[PDB]
């Protein structure tokens, strides 16, 4: 137990996927779809409402337009009125 | 002409007509799927419907 034989160094053992790998942990990539035609939508953008059911809230992080999650959507009889008493539909 | 009542999403108005006949039954005539709340009808003949 003294010495500790088998040393075994890693040297190109961890270069061989690519240098810049083991300074910068590189980024993910979406999956390509068919039916998207080339559309090549990434993570950080959603310019469409979606459906918020069993889904995760999103954050937003600055400027950048984003769509939302519809929660309630409804269409009733627009009434007659304004914030006064001028109410003339003729 | 009508009001939109209490709605999910979107709607549509279907609306037919019929006409009663002579004897007692029924004439279908058209039929109509439309958006807009006031529909109009043009060049009828006969009498109730």
């Amino acid at each position: 137990g003294g010495m500790t034989g088998v040393l075994f160094s890693l040297g190109a053992s961890m270069v061989l996927g690519g240098v810049a790998q083991m300074l910068a942990p590189k980024a993910r990539t979406p999956r390509i779809q068919t039916t998207d035609n080339g559309k090549q939508n990434t993570y950080f953008s959603s310019l469409d409402n979606m459906v918020a059911q069993g889904n995760v809230l999103p954050v937003l992080y600055g400027e950048m337009r984003v769509g939302s999650r519809v929660v309630s959507q409804e269409i009733s009889t627009a009434d007659e009125g304004d914030g006064g008493q001028v109410v003339v539909i003729g | 002409r009508w009001d939109t009542p209490k709605v999910v999403k979107g709607v549509s108005f279907l609306l037919r007509l019929t006409v009663t006949a002579d004897d007692g039954s029924e004439r279908l005539v058209s039929t109509a799927r439309t958006t807009e709340t006031t529909y109009r009808f043009t060049q009828l003949a006969l009498g109730n419907y």
